[PDB]
């Protein structure tokens, strides 16, 4: 995350972290919608045109962190991965349309005051929080900068809905209905965007009707980090809801 | 090295 | 269910340190 700043404890308790087991690293972010579904951005697991395609038992999910590098004991819950389920329609070959999937753990994690899942937007809560203008809040442990390095603890930065047109005359990539872009413009003067190793990550939004967190959007693409002029692009959950729900029902 | 060492009940 | 309610926010009637950003832009 660029230009954002330290979460609070607790503040994202759905936040979850794709670890790969060899080498340790972090690949992406992810969230949890379920105490066993984990819902994250399909190229975090599959692009080919970089031989990418991990399996179940390559990776593991951290639920409940706070610091990006420390085991924190007593606190997060490692879980393993029973089944990858990525979206049969996912544009890996062009431009990362149903850039979504999900995950199911071998087994339940507990909720606690740092573990939590978030909700996924009905039709009418998507219809009146997605509009341009609105702000979204996206969170991760990706890199501080396009080129600090890297941040402690999680990190968090609240950006504004983008016009479609804007988006669109933003980048020579083909923007779908599955995407939305969201950041401050030029002449905003405030900054902020996800960067290398946010991706999967949410962008939730706080409903003044029930005042629940829903998750509207996954960190899906970006050219460069906080570029003036550039925004980041983001899975639109709500248009492929009926994906998750199948999904869920049949398995 | 960057990350700290998880139990192995994991790894 | 209880998704999107924070045990330490909502659930306690807390609200962290820039929610508020999010409601002012829900004009
Ligand atoms: N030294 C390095 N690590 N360099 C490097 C690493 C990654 C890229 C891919 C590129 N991403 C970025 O430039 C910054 S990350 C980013 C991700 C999401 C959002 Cl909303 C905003 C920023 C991006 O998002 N491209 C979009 C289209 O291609 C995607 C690549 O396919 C697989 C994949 N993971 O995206 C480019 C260069």
């Amino acid at each position: 995350i660029v230009e954002g700043s330290d979460a609070e404890i607790g503040m994202s308790p759905w936040q979850v972290m794709l670890f790969r087991k060899s080498p340790q690293e972090l690949l992406c972010g992810a969230s949890l919608i379920s105490d066993r579904w984990v819902l994250t951005a399909a190229h975090c697991l599959l692009y080919p045109p970089w031989d990418k395609n991990f399996t179940e038992n390559d990776l593991l999910v951290r639920i409940g962190k706070h610091s990006r590098t420390r085991y924190e004991r007593n606190i997060e819950k490692i879980s393993m991965l029973e089944k990858i389920y990525i979206h049969p329609r996912y544009n890996w070959r062009e431009n990362l349309d149903r850039d979504i999937a999900l995950m199911k753990l071998k087994k339940p994690v507990a909720f606690s005051d740092y573990i939590h899942p978030v909700c996924l937007p009905d039709r009418e809560t998507a219809a009146s929080l997605l509009q341009a203008g609105y702000k979204g809040r996206v969170t991760g442990w990706g890199n501080l900068k396009e080129t600090k390095g890297q941040p402690s603890v999680l990190q968090v930065v609240n950006l504004p809905i983008v016009e479609r047109p804007v988006c669109k005359d933003s980048t020579r990539i083909r923007i779908t209905d599955n995407m939305f872009c969201a950041g401050y413009k030029p002449d905003e003067g405030k900054r902020g965007d996800a960067c290398e190793g946010d991706s999967g990550g949410p962008f939730v939004m706080k409903s003044p009707f029930n005042n629940r967190w829903y998750q509207m959007g996954i960190v899906s693409w970006g050219e460069g980090c906080d570029r003036d002029g550039k925004y980041g692009f983001y899975t639109h959950v709500f248009r492929l809801k009926k994906w998750i729900q199948k999904v869920i029902d049949q398995f | 090295g960057d990350f700290e060492e998880i139990p192995e009940e994991y790894l | 269910a209880d998704c999107g309610l924070r045990p330490l926010f909502e659930k306690k009637s807390l609200e962290d340190k820039t929610e508020r950003e999010l409601l002012e832009s829900y004009i």
